[PDB]
């Protein structure tokens, strides 16, 4: 795991300089077991641009979609929720651990992230799921349109991001 | 209708999560009780800390 470390390090590097330098780069979707440091990376990388007056936002997906799912109006969150989709840089901390809720999933997180492939916005995610295993997170139900709306999800979950594993 | 069976619906009604991250839960822990206990605390700390959305 020091070798996962090295490997996501100098990608967290190589991205942040060249996210600075103004270039075209695709995120990271970090994933693996509990307490890794995921969530920590994804800060780190947020504070690094940060300090080089680059803005980024890191959406917590859990309470994110708690917070869709039980209602909102006008405030904070209202506000900041209307700027996720076009954010410059974007990351989805911890996706695998909201609660599947598929108007939120299909209404709110596919378009985003559709638009987010089109526009070639940088996404980063992290995950104790990898890409197979998320996919089936996705799907509510065995039932068909659920498979095809979880694959609609993957793919484009998979056309953003670059995947580093890790470990224990 | 036994153990395991409970433990992990009582993640999901309790962190308010899928069926696979309950399990993912369960996997890490390895058969100890208390490190499930003590992973279940942290996400649920986490979960009820954290804001939705954090600009920087
Ligand atoms: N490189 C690190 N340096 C110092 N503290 C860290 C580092 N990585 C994690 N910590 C801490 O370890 C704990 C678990 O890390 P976290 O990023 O939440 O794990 P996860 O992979 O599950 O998201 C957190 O308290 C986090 O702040
Ligand atoms: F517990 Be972590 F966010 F994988
Ligand atoms: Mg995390």
């Amino acid at each position: 795991s020091n070798a996962d470390r090295l490997d996501v390090a100098m990608a967290a590097d190589d991205i942040c300089t060249a996210i600075t330098n103004g270039e075209q780069v695709k995120g990271l979707y970090l994933y693996g077991p509990f307490g890794t440091g995921k969530s920590f990376i994804l800060g780190a990388i947020a504070n690094q641009l940060k300090s080089k007056k680059v803005r980024s936002t890191i959406i917590y997906l859990p309470e994110f979609i708690r917070t869709l799912k039980g209602g909102f109006k006008d405030g904070s969150f209202e506000k900041k929720l209307h700027r996720v989709r076009e954010a410059n840089i974007l990351m989805l901390d911890d996706i695998g651990a909201e609660e599947v809720t598929p108007w939120v999933r299909d209404e709110v997180i596919g378009p985003l992230l559709h638009y987010r492939m089109v526009h070639e916005l940088p996404t980063f995610f992290s995950s104790n799921f990898d890409y197979s295993e998320l996919e089936h997170h996705l799907a509510m139900t065995r039932d068909g349109e659920e498979k095809t709306k979880a694959a609609r999800i993957i793919e484009r979950v998979k056309s953003l991001s670059t995947p580093y594993f890790l470990s224990g | 209708s036994n153990a395991m069976m409970v433990t992990k619906e009582f993640l999901k009604t309790k962190l308010e999560c899928s069926d696979m991250y309950a399990q993912k839960l369960i996997d890490e822990a390895q058969g100890d009780e208390n490190r499930l206990y003590d992973l279940f605390i942290q996400k649920l700390a986490e979960r009820h800390t954290r804001p939705a959305i954090v600009e920087y």
